[PDB]
């Protein structure tokens, strides 16, 4: 049929259900259940018409389901297909088709629940740097839209509990790729860095770095989830192979932090170890060489 | 074991 708008009409609730044992209620820590109110009227919609719900700042749906139904008073009236923005775009979408049940005398009011992870950053991609500015710790307004009608709700987000002054890491699964983006930010040298070496590697043979999906940059500070907010060029050299990515750098100015990220593949994306190089010399002469390993789990 | 959970 035609494209309709204003089907999703209210943002009723946005509530977190810790999907693992996360220590903070962050936008990117799954799962946020977004409950939206919707209405369809057979006098103004027909089976086969379509509509789309735009979701800024949403990275993925935290379910293996590919679609969700719009059901009310026990009758299915539409089917909506999930499209996760992931690293392709800063927003996610629902694309919905009205069902044959929406015969002309039906007036349907219902709700639907969507299991979400927001994007508040994680790499130096354009998409992640854009979404690194979506939210801050504390009260935020979250807004979705159907194509005219903006529907909003306020929500409380907790900052990361990790002290931002140390080294920083991240690993986020990218479901459509079966890859994981992984980040490393050097410990903070507030007055700048004379030099340093940093990076990460496969440890036991079960991990492969994807050298075609990497970023190396300096960021002007970090957001409330310890993610880069900018990415500028600077003086470094790099080596990249499937076994690991490493940089050596010099002369990073005060107020900036160097970071490296990469997509990785693993035999089991839910259980793998990475080995990190971590050496730096702050302007002023403080130095540390402190390599380490981390065990990453999805179970 | 000390681990970090992915997202």
């Amino acid at each position: 049929g035609k494209t309709i708008t204003g089907v999703f009409n209210s943002f009723n609730s946005l509530t977190w259900s810790n999907a693992a044992t996360y220590n903070y209620k962050g936008p990117g820590t799954p799962t946020w259940n977004a409950v939206l109110g919707w209405s369809l009227d057979g006098t103004s919609a027909s089976p086969g018409d379509t509509f789309t719900l735009n979701m800024p700042c949403v990275f993925k749906f935290t379910t293996s389901q590919t679609s969700v139904d719009l059901t009310a008073h026990g009758v299915k009236y539409a089917t909506c297909q999930f499209q996760a923005g992931e690293e392709f775009m800063t927003f996610s979408t629902l694309t919905c088709t009205v069902s044959n049940t929406l015969t002309p005398s039906i007036k349907a009011l219902g709700t639907v629940t969507l299991p979400l992870a927001f994007n508040v950053g994680g790499t130096g991609s354009s998409v992640d740097l854009e979404d690194s500015k979506c939210f801050t710790a504390g009260t935020n307004t979250v807004t979705f839209n159907d194509g005219g009608k903006k529907i909003s709700i306020n929500v409380d987000f907790e900052r990361s509990n990790v002290d931002p002054k140390g080294y920083l890491t991240d690993s986020r699964v990218i479901p459509s790729l079966n890859k994981v983006s992984t980040l490393f930010v050097a410990p903070q040298c507030a007055n700048g860095y004379t030099s340093g070496t940093m990076g990460f590697a496969n440890t036991y043979g079960d991990v492969q770095i994807d050298c075609s999906n990497i970023h190396v940059g300096i960021t002007k500070g970090l957001n409330d989830w310890n993610y880069p907010v900018s990415s500028e060029s600077f003086s470094y050299t790099k080596t990249c192979s499937s076994n690991g990515i490493f940089i050596t750098y010099k002369n990073v100015p005060a107020g900036y932090r160097p970071f490296v990220d990469a997509y990785i593949s693993a035999t089991d994306v839910n259980s793998y170890t990475l080995s990190y190089a971590n050496e730096y010399t702050c302007a002023g002469g403080y130095w540390q060489r402190a390599p380490f390993t981390l065990r990453w789990t999805g179970y | 074991t000390t681990t970090t959970t992915t997202t």
